[PDB]
RNA sequence: GAUGGGGAAGCUCCGUUUCAAAGGCCUGAUUUUAUGCAGGCCACCAUCGAAAGGGAAUCCGGUUAAGAUUCCGGAACCUGG
RNA sequence: GCUUGUGACGGCCCGUGAAAAUCCACAGGAAGGAAUAGUUUUCAUGCCAGGUCGUACUGAUAACCGCAGCAGGUCUCCAAG
RNA sequence: UUGACAUUGUGAAGAGACAUAGUUUCUUUACUUAUUCAAUGAAGCGGAGCUGGAAUUCAUUUUCCACGUUCUAGCAUUCAAGGUCCCAUUCGGGGCUGAUCCGGGUU
């Protein structure tokens, strides 16, 4: 017979079959547990005088929170740990290498109430 | 002593070309099937200043013979060419200012610019403002064509090498005195870092052959051998004569 | 016809985009392709010395076909045929008491380069097949001379793979016969003659003929035409 | 421009928000004439071929 | 400044699209089914490099011992879905 | 009037005074679409979401560099009678 | 920089000796595959053929050129419309031709 017909003068690398990995053994024995559950996320209340005020006056809980956690993780954590509803979460990094979360609850909740249920003042 | 100025140029650290505002390299079309069997038409779309250059460039655009699109080219504009003008490129093109033809298709005496030294090299000879080459004969067997370059030299090249009819625009640029240091400043500011220029005779010996002495002076013949060595070639290199040129130059 | 129209395009330089064509003559092949093709060309442009040039002459596809037909009746044991034979003797011999001679004298094609060479040097081979590929050609180039001096009939044949298939390897470089069934003696005598006529007889003459020296076809043209007009005005 | 309705980015002519109108007058005129002169060009050289 | 490469005894030097088989999008084909092939393109061939260059979009009033075009009040706008 | 913005112009050059991401538009017309009901999210209105790091203060005759709370040095914006 | 040796092969003509058969060595000038330089998203190379015709026929063609684009700052893309053959006529879709043949040396 006769040759192929290429209308391009460029020759490109054949499209070839890529098998997926089917290991003969497992990558690491046991999967790591959740590296960032809620208890590692929100570390401890911040109870400074001026934090307390935000609670009494702004329906805002203030937590020191994991450096490794973002506004999503903080929000979910607070929710799950406190049966509470968060309007929005602001955060800052303290000048001692720790994160503050200003957590505003929705108007259905009373942060003052909800702070001396967790047990502080 | 130390490495002299003309040796430091070669590493081109602070001696590279000032290139940022340049329009791009000026070149003829790639020598394809069109240009080498027939002719192809373009339009000059724009003729435009290129920083650091004297002659303006002409932006010329052609259809792509093999794909639906426009391919733009950067020419050097010959005196007379204009926006909207149709430019014809090819073996079977016709002798008009602006067109580009192989030197074999143009009669003796034709005036051309931006000519190739080999066919397809997209143009090498006579590009500076005002320059041009004259065709002065053909040798149809082994198709060569003899031309005369701006410099005076005659040279024979392939009759397939291409050229563009006419002279490069911007002529007489050098008829006008610069007048001040500052115009040279702005002149070389867009070229390369070669200005101003300390005479070696004003430097110290560490610096230059001409350097030093309790009066300024070169102190040995300033005509240097071809086979002199890097660090030695300052002055009149390989100079076969010297002194005020007396009487008509003109290559015979 | 209908509300349908003829509008023939004009593909003649300076108008209409060129259509899609077969550019296979123009494609920029991968280097390994360009190199293996040029290895061929360069190998013909040179003058190639007689002792390499004597390959390229290969058994014709008729005599060939007949020779694989014969050799194919003498394929060496298969793994199974041998597993079969062993148990057919290992049991039987060891007991009913044959002398490891409850197996019949095997007839096979002999192979392996080193094997065949020793066979040829002992004038045991009756017919030897030499492949024409063999890329270190040295493995094999001495074999026409070898067979010739040992008075052994031989043949340069297309297919190292083809020699391979008759011996159950991928390739085989050489294939030979030393033994034959009487039902075949005659078939072989005939085959050897056609073959001996095409190689061993021709050997001394082939030894004088450099090959290669062949121009490419743009240069042939150039010269078939330059030397057409030059003389014959 | 992505934040703004299509009518802010065109005028309702051929080549609307792209070429300038007097520019499209030119395009049209030149197209018509050149497409006409094409028939004129052909019929002359169809005549040259049969009168030669 | 990596990479196919080329130098260099070597630490490494050269080159940056270079003399390389350099890669991914749009949907169709699935109604064993989850994504294999069927077209056609596009050949652009890393990446780092600006808190004064380019650049989607927020404002006023109030508020602290110390923050604010970032919090509060009000009223907007952009991007993705 | 003063400062700043901006326009329509005018002088100058052998000086003619970046790039890229990104956004839109047009030419094209592959296609996909209605009457027993289709097309339309570049029109309005409506729902959800927008992470990560910086953010205090000094910026100089004392928070910077000059061994220092040094008559030195260190880029800039606002500008009343 | 200059020479020799190696990379280093192939022809042809001419000189050079065993001393007017060609082994060999130099000079000239040919060749291309080594080496070398440019180019290009390796696109139209080389060889033949179709037609047009200049051309003058000393039997009939011995040849040489051509062999789609130039008043105009438009338009030129969907394997191409046309023609023709198929699938079993559905919408869709395919071959050939349109676009001559041969050699895979990108030039
Ligand atoms: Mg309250
Ligand atoms: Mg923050
Ligand atoms: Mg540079
Ligand atoms: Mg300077
Ligand atoms: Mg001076
Ligand atoms: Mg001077
Ligand atoms: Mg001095
Ligand atoms: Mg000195
Ligand atoms: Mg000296
Ligand atoms: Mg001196
Ligand atoms: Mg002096
Ligand atoms: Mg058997
Ligand atoms: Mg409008
Ligand atoms: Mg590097
Ligand atoms: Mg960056
Ligand atoms: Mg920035
Ligand atoms: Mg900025
Ligand atoms: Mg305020
Ligand atoms: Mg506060
Ligand atoms: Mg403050
Ligand atoms: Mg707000
Ligand atoms: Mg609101
Ligand atoms: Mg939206
Ligand atoms: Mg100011
Ligand atoms: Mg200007
Ligand atoms: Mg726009
Ligand atoms: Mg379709
Ligand atoms: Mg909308
Ligand atoms: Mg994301
Ligand atoms: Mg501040
Ligand atoms: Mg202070
Ligand atoms: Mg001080
Ligand atoms: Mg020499
Ligand atoms: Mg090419």
């Amino acid at each position: 017979k006769a040759l192929k017909v290429r209308t391009s003068a460029t020759f490109r690398l054949p499209k070839t079959l890529k098998l997926a990995r089917a290991p003969k053994y497992a990558s690491k024995a046991v999967p790591h547990y959740n590296r960032l559950d809620s208890y590692k996320v929100i570390e401890q209340p911040i109870t400074s005088e001026t934090a307390m005020k935000k609670v009494e006056d702004g329906n805002i809980l203030v937590f020191q929170v994991s450096m490794k956690a973002n506004k999503y993780q903080i929000k979910k954590a607070v929710k799950e740990l406190y049966e509470v509803d968060v309007l929005k979460v602001n955060t800052l990094v303290r000048p001692n290498g720790t994160k503050k979360a200003y957590v505003r609850l929705t108007a259905d909740y009373d942060a003052l109430d909800i702070a001396n249920r967790i047990g502080y003042i | 002593g130390r490495v002299i100025r003309n040796q430091r140029k070669g590493a081109g650290s602070i001696f590279t070309s000032h290139t940022r505002l340049r329009q791009g390299a000026a070149k003829l079309r790639t020598l394809d099937y069109a240009e080498r069997h027939g002719y192809i038409r373009g339009i000059v779309k724009q003729i435009v200043h290129d920083s650091g250059r004297g002659a303006p460039l002409a932006k010329v655009v052609f259809r792509d013979p093999y794909k639906y699109r426009l391919r733009e080219e950067i020419f050097i504009a010959n005196e007379g060419v204009h926006t909207g003008q149709f430019i014809y490129a090819g073996k079977k093109a016709s002798l008009n200012v602006g067109n580009v033809l192989p030197l074999g298709s143009v009669p003796e005496g034709t005036i051309v610019s931006n000519v190739e030294e080999k066919p397809g090299d997209r143009g090498a000879l006579a590009r500076a403002s005002g320059n041009y080459v004259i065709i002065i004969g053909h040798n149809p067997d082994e198709n060569k064509t003899r031309v005369r370059l701006p410099s005076g030299a005659k040279k024979v090249i392939s009759s397939d090498a291409r050229g563009v009819i006419g002279v490069i625009a911007g002529g007489g640029r050098v008829d006008k005195p610069l007048l001040k240091a500052g115009r040279a400043f702005h002149k070389y500011r867009l070229k390369r870092n070669s200005w101003p220029k300390t005479r070696g005779v004003a430097m110290n010996p560490v610096d230059h052959p001409h350097g030093g002495g309790n009066h300024q002076h070169i102190g040995k013949a300033s005509t240097i051998s071809r086979g002199a060595v890097s660090g030695q070639k300052a002055g009149l290199i390989a100079a076969r004569r010297t002194g005020l040129l007396r009487g008509s130059q003109k290559t015979q | 016809n209908p509300l349908t129209h003829s509008t023939p395009k004009n593909f003649g330089i300076g108008q209409a985009v060129q259509p899609k064509r077969n550019l296979s003559r123009y494609v920029k092949w991968p280097e390994y392709v360009r190199v293996q093709r040029q290895k061929k060309i360069l190998s013909i442009r040179l003058k190639v010395p007689p002792t390499i040039a004597q390959f390229q002459y290969t058994l014709d596809r008729n005599t060939a076909a007949e020779t694989f037909k014969l050799f194919n009746k003498y394929r060496p044991e298969t793994a199974a045929e041998k597993k079969e034979r062993l148990t057919k003797e290992a049991a039987a011999v060891a007991e009913g008491k044959s002398k490891q001679d409850a197996s019949p004298k095997p007839y096979a094609v002999k192979y392996g380069l080193n094997h065949v060479v020793a066979l040829i040097e002992n004038k045991k081979a009756k017919l030897v097949l030499i492949a024409n590929d063999v890329d270190p050609i040295e493995l094999v180039v001495f074999l026409p001379a070898l067979c010739k001096k040992m008075g052994v009939p031989y043949a340069i044949v297309k297919g190292k793979a083809r020699l391979g298939t008759l011996v159950n390897q991928k390739t085989s470089a050489v294939a030979a016969l030393t033994e034959v069934r009487a039902e075949d003696e005659a078939a072989l005598a005939k085959l050897v003659s056609t073959i001996d006529a095409n190689f061993a007889d021709k050997y001394d003459e082939v030894k004088k003929h450099w090959g290669g020296g062949i121009l490419g076809n743009k240069a042939q043209a150039k010269m078939d035409k330059r030397a057409k007009n030059s003389d014959s005005a | 421009y992505a934040t703004v309705s299509k009518t802010h980015k065109t005028v309702s002519r051929a080549y609307g928000g792209s070429r300038c109108a007097n520019c499209v007058k030119e395009r049209i005129i030149r197209a018509f004439l050149i497409e006409e002169q094409k028939i004129v060009k052909k019929v002359v050289k169809e005549q040259t071929e049969a009168a030669k």
